[PDB]
Formats: structure tokens, sequence, C-alpha cells
RNA sequence: CCUACUUCACAAAGCGCCUUCCCCCGUAAAUGAUAUCAUCUCAACUUAGAUACCCACACCCAAGAACAGGGUU
């Protein structure tokens, strides 16, 4: 999902900058997944 | 004869030859023809810079759209310079 | 510089300190960089430089070992970056078109198919904007925006 | 000067073929000149009526630089006639269609919108590579030089060079990199 | 204050480095004598000379038609010495003035051949819609010189 | 034959077509046979 | 395009028959720096990632408004 704002909400989510954007990935609770 | 320059004048054919007499005449030489620049060639609108060397030393340097007349044209400016006219010239006493 | 020796067997070499340069001209600097005077005076053009803080495959030194400042890391990091992506770095590899200071990575930036109108108009970023007070010396600035 | 008339006119004017080696240079830099040439700006005989214009060959094409990403941002857009015939296409793609084009453009666009336009761009030669014809060759007269210097490698500084240079920074003996 | 090899090191341009003013003062003496030699010889053929007549510069040649825009006040065939010679030059020395260069030095000579009219020279004013229409012809007064002659003395 | 000409005429002086098409009659009525010559 | 069918009938149609040939861009995933672990990399990188057509008087015509085009053995 899109959000302008990015926030980890898991201590296992990180950012990431790809693709001259702002990612959230999570290996274990993939619906954090976020998008800038 | 204000405006208008030698050649005009005292109209010639083959300037060639007389510049070789009258070099003859002053130094006891002969003129080399010398290719100084030339744009174009193959275009259809040269413009060959052809000079005249006598002892490895430029006397004069004329333009053309050929090179036959580039060497005439360098050879009517060194008869020109021999016979103290040029553009140059002095403006006479009036 | 040591190094792993891997045959099982496992070894470390060292090999060949650069031992710094001889006397810098302003010592009690804090970093490479400021004791010799080129706060504002590098930029990608000059790899001699570059290359002192870079590693064998094209990536950079942490900050720790090199000893600059903050800022002035940063900065160095783009000038590689920009090197690497112009081709001034070939022998720092990993294991056709030209180009020269490139802020973004090539893979990464979608077209400008709608530039706005003049009074809002997008821009293509050319060169970093950390790299601003380098000396501009002609009577203009850079023109970091094209 | 000495010189007959005619003759002296032909010198003055007559149109020069000029060369530019492309090869890492951006374009519209080397358009910049060109165009200039192209118009005879560079002629203090200069007039629009007058038609003292040169001849510029450009070669190596292919291998012009952009600054940033222009490469990849750079978008020309152009119509066709017809609906849906809206094509814009990216610098890159645009130069892998047909290398002459992007130069090409650029010069278009610096030279001056009347109908001159045209005839001028009929006196630039755009060549992607060293390969120019023989008649072309024949014709030249100077290369002036090229805008943009080119960085220079490591590979090609020499060891002389690197001597002169300084090693700002001593690193502790046990880091591996 | 040292700085290594980089782009941004040194200057993008050359450093010049002008001579020692003795030595330089030296070189234009001999420069000006050479020149002074030169005009004892009459080595030159035909000046120039960028005069100032009307608040408008002219290169000038002895033999060429100057046309002025306004009276003169002189009957033609009455000969003038024009000041105001900023520039005189010829085939291999020139010489400039700071601004103009002295009387000594050089002088040009005109005649006025003729003094005339312009032809006529239409002013008209127009407006859109507001009646406003105006037609004015004019004709400017003209005088016609001929420079006759650049003399140039050893004066240097 | 009379585009091939054109077409010739270019290649060898480097120019559009649109200058050696024959313009017509009242131009050339127009254009000045002695005009004011200097120099 | 017309061999049947049907409309028709020295043709022209459909209701009849025939032919129809590429990608697509969000992401997913290795090695790997800044930040000696890790990380898909607006770090340097590696993966999934245009041909065909077209081009040398007269009379008749599957060519055509005229003009043009094809044929005239
Ligand atoms: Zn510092």
């Amino acid at each position: 999902k899109n959000k302008t704002v990015l926030k980890k909400r898991c201590k296992d989510c990180y950012l990431v900058k790809r693709r001259g954007r702002w990612y959230v990935y999570c290996k274990t609770h993939p619906r954090h997944k976020q998008r800038q | 004869m204000t405006g208008k320059e030698l050649f005009e004048m005292w109209k010639i054919i083959n300037p060639m030859g007389l510049l070789v007499e009258e070099l003859k005449k002053r130094n006891v030489s002969a003129p080399e023809s010398r290719l100084t620049r030339q744009s174009g060639g193959t275009t259809a609108l040269p413009l060959y810079f052809v000079g005249l060397y006598c002892d490895k030393k430029l006397i004069a340097e004329g333009p053309g759209e050929t090179v036959l007349v580039a060497e005439e044209e360098a050879a009517r400016v060194a008869l020109r310079k021999l016979y103290g006219f040029t553009e140059n010239r002095r403006p006479w006493n009036y | 510089f040591r190094e792993v020796v891997e045959t099982t067997i496992i070894e470390g070499r060292i090999t060949a300190t650069p031992k710094e340069s001889p006397n810098p001209p302003n010592p009690s600097g804090q970093c490479p960089i400021c004791r010799w005077n080129l706060k504002h005076k590098y930029n990608y053009d000059d790899v001699l430089l570059l290359s002192q803080f870079i590693r064998p495959h094209g990536g950079m030194l942490p900050r720790k070992i090199t000893g600059l400042c903050q800022e002035e890391h940063r900065k160095i990091e783009e000038c590689v970056k920009m090197a690497h992506r112009a081709g001034l770095l070939p022998n720092h590899r990993p294991r056709q078109l030209n180009r020269y200071l490139t802020r973004w990575a090539p893979g990464s930036v979608k077209p400008i198919y709608k530039k706005g109108p003049r009074w809002n108009r997008v821009r293509m970023p050319v060169g970093s904007p950390l790299l601003r007070d380098n000396v501009c010396y002609s009577r203009t600035p850079w023109k970091l925006y094209h | 000067s000495s010189f007959s008339r005619a003759p002296q006119q032909w010198a003055t004017f007559a149109r020069i073929w000029y060369l530019l080696d492309g090869k890492m240079q951006p374009p519209g830099k080397l358009a910049a000149m060109a165009s200039i040439r192209l118009q005879g700006l560079h002629k203090p005989v200069y007039h629009a009526l007058s038609d003292c214009g040169d001849h510029v060959v450009i070669m190596n094409t292919r291998h012009i630089a952009f600054s940033g990403n222009k490469w990849e941002q750079k978008v020309y857009s152009s119509h066709t006639g017809y609906p849906g015939g809206f094509r814009q296409v990216t610098a890159a793609q645009l130069h892998l269609r047909d290398p002459v084009a992007i130069v090409k453009l650029a010069i278009y666009g610096m030279l001056p919108k009347n109908l001159h336009r045209r005839t001028m761009m009929e006196r630039l030669h755009l060549f992607p590579d060293e390969y120019i014809p023989e008649d072309i060759l024949k014709n030249l007269v100077e290369e002036l030089p090229q805008p943009r210097k080119i960085p220079k490698r490591l590979d090609e500084y020499t060891q002389e060079e690197i001597d002169a240079f300084p090693r700002l920074w001593t690193p502790p003996e046990d880091y591996r990199l | 204050g040292y700085v290594p090899k980089t782009s941004l090191s040194s200057p993008p341009w050359p450093e010049v480095v002008l001579p020692d003013p003795v030595e330089e003062t030296r070189h234009h003496a001999e420069v000006v004598k050479k020149v002074n030699e030169m005009i004892v010889t009459g080595q030159y053929g035909r000046l120039f000379a960028v005069v100032h007549f009307a608040s408008r510069q002219w290169k000038v040649t002895s033999e060429d038609l100057i046309l002025i825009g306004n009276e003169l006040d002189l009957a033609c065939g009455e000969r003038i010495r024009l000041e105001k010679v900023l520039l005189v030059g010829a085939d291999n020395f020139t010489l400039l003035g700071k601004p103009l260069l002295g009387k000594d030095l050089v002088r040009v000579e005109a005649t006025v051949i003729e003094k005339t009219e312009s032809w006529p020279r239409i002013i008209m004013r127009f407006r859109k819609r507001k009646n406003f229409k105006k037609k004015r012809i004019v004709t400017t007064p003209q005088t016609v010189l001929r420079i006759n002659s650049i003399e140039i003395a050893p004066c240097l | 034959e009379e585009g091939p000409m054109i077409e010739q005429l270019s290649k060898m002086f480097f120019t559009t077509k649109h200058r050696w098409y024959p313009h017509g009659r009242y131009h050339r009525c127009r254009k000045n046979l002695n005009p004011p010559k200097d120099r």
C-alpha cells in the first residue's frame, strides 16, 4: 500500500530506498509492506 | 583614376609572363607558385588561395574559384606591388 | 591492509601500509581533506583523490577508518558514485551511453514525459547539490538543475 | 589588400568547411558552436541577408555524452498527423534508433526560426563515426577545439602523475577492505 | 597554503606574468622610435583617420565623401581642418589618442562640396478608433565634405 | 527533367529546392534591372 | 475474394468463402558497499529484462467522374 509517511510497525520491519522511492519491507509480517 | 585600380585601365593577357620578365630585369630569378590555402575543392564553390614565391619568400598571393585563376590573381598582385600601386598607394598631392 | 587466505585452512596476511604523505601544509586539521586544503577544491573529475577512500571493488570506506569529517565524507562518496557512473574507475568493479555528473542511478529515473509550464517547470538534475560551495570561480554559480 | 574586385569579394565570402569531433561531449554544447557557424555569426561580415554561413562537419555522434540523467530523463516528443499519433521517446531510445538525430535536433533548435534554417541545416554534415566521406574530408579546413575537456580515467593517468599526488591518510595495518 | 593537483586546485585559466616595468618602458620607447623613423622615411602608404564630427565617429581617408546632416555655415570650396582625430592608422602602424590625438601629430583636411536638403521625410501619427491622424513632412539640411588630406608628422 | 535537375542542383550547391523553382511575372517586373552600384 | 449457396447473372454483393505475424516495466530475486553482519543497487552491479508490401493518333479494359493507369501480337 502507498503512504506519504512511512512508519515501521514492527522490529523486523526495515526501510529501504529502491527505484527512487522509500519502501518498508518486513520478512515476518508482509502486511507492513509500504510505498512512498 | 581615383577608385580605378590598374588592370581596369591597362588591361592585359598572360600576366605570368610579364611578371617573369620583370623578375628577370630585377633579381635574375624565376617565381615558384605554391598553394597557400583552400576551402572546398569538390564542393563547386572553392576558395583557392595561391601564392608566388621567389627564393622561399612570397612576393604576392591571390584568391580564386579555380587554381589557374588564383595563380593569375597572385601574378596580378605581384605586378601591382612591383609597379608602386596596390590599394594602399599614396593619396597624391593636390 | 590485511587479507583472508583460504584453501580446510584459513589464514590472515598483511601487505603494504600507505604510511600517509610526508608533511601536510595545514597540520592540526581533523581530516585527510581538511589538513591539505581541499575543503571546496575537489570533484568527480579528480580520480587520484577519490580512489584513496575506495575499496578494491568500488565501494566506499567508512568514516572511522578514513577519518573524514562527516559532511566531507558524504561529498566524497557522491563524487565516487559520479566517477563510477562516468566510467572513471574501471579497475574497481564487482568482479552503451556515455555519461557524467549523474546524481541519480540511471535505472530509477522515469522520463520527464510532461515538463510543466515555465513558471513551475520540471528540471533534469545535473550534478550533486552537496558540491555547491565548491569554488564556482566563474562569475555565475553552478547550474545544478537543467 | 591589392587584389582585383571580384576575386577579393569571393575571398571575403566563400563557404569554409569546419570539423567537430564528438566523443564524450555534450550535444548542444556542440550545437551552440555549430549553430553559430551555420549562421555565419562567427564572421565580422555577418548579416541575415548576405548568406555567409559555413559548413559544419560533426563526427562520432554515437559517442555523445549527456550531463546528469538526461539519457533516461530527456523526452523528445513529436506528433504524427493522426489521432493517437503522439510519440514521446527517451533520448537514449532516440539515439539507438538514429545516432545522428540528437545533435541534429539540438542544432535545429539553436538556429533562428526563419526560412534560412533549413538551408543552414543542409550545410550541416553529421556522422555517427570516424568514417567521413572522401569529398567532405578534402573540403575540410581546421577543427575548432572541443568544448568539454574530457576528465581522464585512472588507467590513462600514468605513474608519474600518481607519484606527484599525495596519499592523504594512514589506515590501520589490520584492515582488510 | 598548498593544494595538490586537481580540477579546482589551480585556475582553469593560465597564469600570465606581466613583464618588468623598466624593461617594458624601454621596449615601448624603442617601438615609438621605430614608428618615428618610419614616419620620417615616408615608409607608409595612405593613412586613415577615425575623426569626430557632429557627434558621430567616421573612418575617413583622402578622396572620400562624408555627409553630415546639418548646416556648417561654410561657403562651398572652403577648406577645413578637422580636430578630434581619435584614431589615425595605416599599414604597419596605428596611433590612438587618450582619447584625442594632439594637433601637432596629425591633421585632417576637408573641402565642403555641397550644402543641400534631405529628401522629404514623413512623420505621421496614428491611433486606433480615436480620430488621431497627423502628418508632417520634413527636410533635414545636409552638407557634403570631401576629405582631401591626412597629414601626419614626426612628433612622438 | 525538372525535379531531378532541381535535386542535382541542390546536391551541387547545398541548398533547399525552393529557390530553384522559378518565380512569377509580377515579381520579375518588380525587380530592379539597373540598381545603384557603388565602389 | 466469389468455387458452391443466396441476392443475382457477360458483373456487383452477403446471408457465403478466404487471411490475420512483437514487447510492455509493477515488482520478484543473487553478490555487495556507504554501515567490514545485513540490504534488489535514485551505491558501483547480475538476473527475470522489424519485417513485409512499394519502387524500370486511335480502340478495348477486371482502370476510371474528368484526369490518370493497364492492354492492343
Ligand atoms: Zn575537515
